[PDB]
């Protein structure tokens, strides 16, 4: 019944600032502050700061240095966190979270993607990765396709418009060296379907607002 | 800053038996009678659940068989009988004073027989290649444990540094893991050179497999 | 409503909840949360080179009211005592030699009262008494 | 250079029970993984069990699972494999390597000469 709901992903160039929001609701929003805790993906939570709503005070983790500004609006129960002069290691999730009366987190928001690099959106190149007598083992094949060369993180990869699910293996992407994004989908099929049955992997990225079917067929 | 150190950093326990997992913190979190030491679990796409408040005490609506324990600079967290839905990563943090820290976490997997991977490679797609570009495809399918070592090799020459690698979470009905490896090379190195090859080590190999291919058919 | 909770009108029954401080100079405060349910409490502790005089632990009374007295890091570098920040409350002013004087008001919408204005007197002693932010309610 | 050598190998009958050593000398081998293999006559070598460093778990085949037991003595350079519910088709040459490889990607790069286990009724009354 509690919920706090944060605004959608961002992208920055660094240098940037990035004002995300958190909205309250389900109790008294002035019963309790607002913190903000951020996590690099993969890595560890660090909090960043808190707020207390009744007086517009605050508290900061004392490494991001007075880049870290917290404000609230009351009126509409949401909490803001700006965090400015970006950097790509604030590339992170950033949550809002709620203390309980123990002083721990007893709830938190979605989630805010924030990506900081000089890389611009882009979506990615599709390639297919057929099945051969190399990705063959028993009666099964394996096939896929390479998503390549995309900014910022999220791709979604769906296989046959999501009639296809069982034995698929969507790894993480890469951030390569030119600062884009590369990631592979692969499944494994009955070598006898290679002849009769279409494989079509539909590959999305909502910030470029590309979708991009590819046919992945045998050599 | 308090610095929360958890061990281990990832653990492997069978569906049923007890999981422990320990956070020292280098200042003590105990005053005024309390622990002020949390638990928190996270899954992928999610943020933290809290578990555990002050060292001991089950929040609402989390199964009986999570448990807490320790004070001062001392905690566990104790699942007593592992399911399938508590593989996680967890995380202490203390609320004793600002800033609240966390510990780096431990990821609790679950554990099963060893199973070698199967090896596949794909070669570089011919509408890749008109683009200036060659990825070559790696695929390490259905292993257990994680931990695995690929070689590159063309020609039979050693690769470093052309080669990218990301692994899956554990699968959900077989609890293995998959890993692709893809190397990177410009068209005119990929046209220069003729066999293509991926070399895998993993624990439940006696030697190294390697699965190759020759550019164009052989 | 019945005891520990207070009306949403005039007249559902929310629960009563004691202030934060706003500040807490030259210390901290556990645990520090954004208001304090009943039963609650809230302990003091002062940094190195600070005396903590006042009450280290206070409790949060049914009336949103916490009990003992204000807690305060003093220093002791001044003609009078460091006459603290009552919970709730904002003090403006630094200074506590002869004739410095502070003027306090309550943060969110608390009631403030006791004297708005203390000056330090000769004695070493602040004029007037401490101001005391009660909630709206109660 | 470190030197493995296996012992404890025998003849058991089928269910019985059995203890095999593997010592390590010239390197502290707790810092390392250690573990077993086995080669019966005209099959590829099998991997049976790893035990990883103390605290890290130990890790088994399907074939073995349940029956046997890795386990390390640290202070003496030793692991041991114990070997329960034995079955005509654990007769086979077995064999220690230690992985290299402190994270674990089974570098096996040195290996004892082994120690023969014969499953069978044939010598016992
Ligand atoms: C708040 O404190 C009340 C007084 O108890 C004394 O102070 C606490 C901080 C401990 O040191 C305790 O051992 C002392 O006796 C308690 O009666 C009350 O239950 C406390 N409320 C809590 C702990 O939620
Ligand atoms: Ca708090
Ligand atoms: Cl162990």
């Amino acid at each position: 019944e509690v919920q706090l709901v944060q605004s959608g992903a961002e992208v920055k160039k660094p240098g940037a600032s990035v004002k995300v929001s958190c909205k309250a609701s389900g109790y008294t929003f002035t019963d309790y502050n607002m913190d903000w805790v951020r996590q690099a993906t993969g890595q560890g939570l660090e909090w960043i700061g808190d707020i207390n709503p009744n007086y517009e005070s605050t508290g900061y983790n004392q490494k991001f240095k007075g880049r870290a500004t917290m404000t609230v609006d009351k009126s509409i129960s949401t909490a803001y966190m700006e965090l400015s002069s970006l950097r790509s290691e604030d590339t992170a999730v950033y949550y809002c979270a709620r203390e309980d009366d123990h002083d721990a987190f007893a709830y938190w928001g979605q989630g805010t993607l924030v990506t900081v690099s000089s890389a611009s959106t882009k979506g990615p190149s599709v390639f297919p990765l057929a099945p051969s007598s190399k990705s063959t083992s028993g009666g099964t094949a394996a096939l896929g396709c390479l998503v390549k060369d995309y900014f910022p993180e999220p791709v979604t990869v769906s296989w046959n418009s999501g009639a296809l699910t069982s034995g698929v293996h969507t790894f993480p992407a890469v951030l390569q060296s030119s600062g884009l994004y590369s990631l592979s989908s692969v499944v494994t099929v009955p070598s006898s379907s290679l002849g009769t049955q279409t494989y079509i992997c539909n590959v999305n990225h909502k910030p470029s607002n590309t979708k991009v079917d590819k046919k992945v067929e045998p050599k | 800053d308090n610095v929360l150190t958890q061990s281990p950093d990832s653990l492997a326990v069978s569906l049923g038996e007890r999981a422990t997992i320990s956070c020292r913190a280098s200042k003590s979190v105990r005053t005024s009678g309390y622990n002020y030491m949390h638990w928190y679990q996270q899954k992928p796409g999610q943020p933290p659940k809290l578990l555990i408040y002050l060292a001991s005490n089950l929040k609402s609506g989390v199964p009986d068989r999570f448990s807490g324990s320790g004070s001062g600079t001392d905690f566990t967290l104790t699942i007593s009988s592992l399911q399938a839905e508590d593989a996680a990563t967890y995380y202490c943090q203390h609320s004793r004073e600002l800033p609240y820290t966390f510990g780096q976490g431990t990821k609790l997997e679950i554990k099963r027989t060893v199973a070698a991977p199967s090896v596949f490679i794909f070669p570089p797609s011919d509408e890749q290649l008109k683009s200036g570009t060659a990825s070559v495809v790696c695929l390490l399918n259905n292993f257990y444990p994680r931990e695995a070592k690929v070689q590159w090799k063309v020609d039979n020459a050693l690769q470093s540094g052309n080669s990218q690698e990301s692994v899956t979470e554990q699968d959900s009905k077989d609890s293995t893991y998959s890993l692709s490896s893809t190397l990177t090379l410009s068209k005119a190195d990929y046209e220069k050179h003729k066999v293509y090859a991926c070399e895998v080590t993993h624990q439940g190999l006696s030697s190294p497999v390697t699965k190759s291919f020759n550019r164009g058919e052989c | 409503c019945p005891q520990g909770l207070y009306p949403s009108p005039a007249s559902v029954c929310k629960p009563v909840r004691c202030p934060a401080p706003v500040s807490f100079e030259n210390g901290i405060y556990t645990p520090r949360l954004g208001s304090y349910p009943v039963g609650g409490n809230v302990s003091f502790e002062c940094e190195d080179g600070f005396i903590l005089r006042g009450s280290p632990v206070r409790q949060c009374r049914p009336n949103g009211m916490w009990d003992g007295e204000t807690a305060v890091c003093d220093n002791g570098a001044g003609h009078c005592p460091n006459p603290g920040i009552s919970l709730g409350a904002v003090r403006t002013g630094f200074r506590f030699g002869h004739g410095d004087k502070v003027r306090y008001r309550c943060s969110s919408n608390l009631v403030l009262t006791g004297s708005s204005e203390r000056e330090c007197q000769g004695n070493g002693v602040w004029s007037g008494t401490e101001p005391i932010c009660r909630q709206p309610y109660s | 250079q470190v030197q493995l050598q296996e012992s404890g190998g025998g003849l058991v009958q089928p269910g019985g029970s059995l203890r095999l050593s593997c010592a390590a000398s010239g390197r502290t081998i707790s810092r390392y993984a250690m573990s077993w293999f086995r080669q019966a006559p005209g099959k590829e070598r099998e991997f049976v069990a790893v035990a990883r460093r103390s605290g890290d778990g130990a890790f088994y085949a399907d074939s073995v699972q349940g029956r046997f037991t890795v386990s390390r003595d640290d202070a003496k350079n030793t692991v041991y494999l114990q070997m329960n519910s034995l079955k005509p088709e654990d007769t086979a040459v077995y064999y220690c390597a230690i992985d290299s490889d402190t994270f674990y990607s089974g570098s096996y790069d040195y290996w004892g000469q082994g120690t023969q286990v014969t499953v069978s009724s044939e010598h016992h009354h």
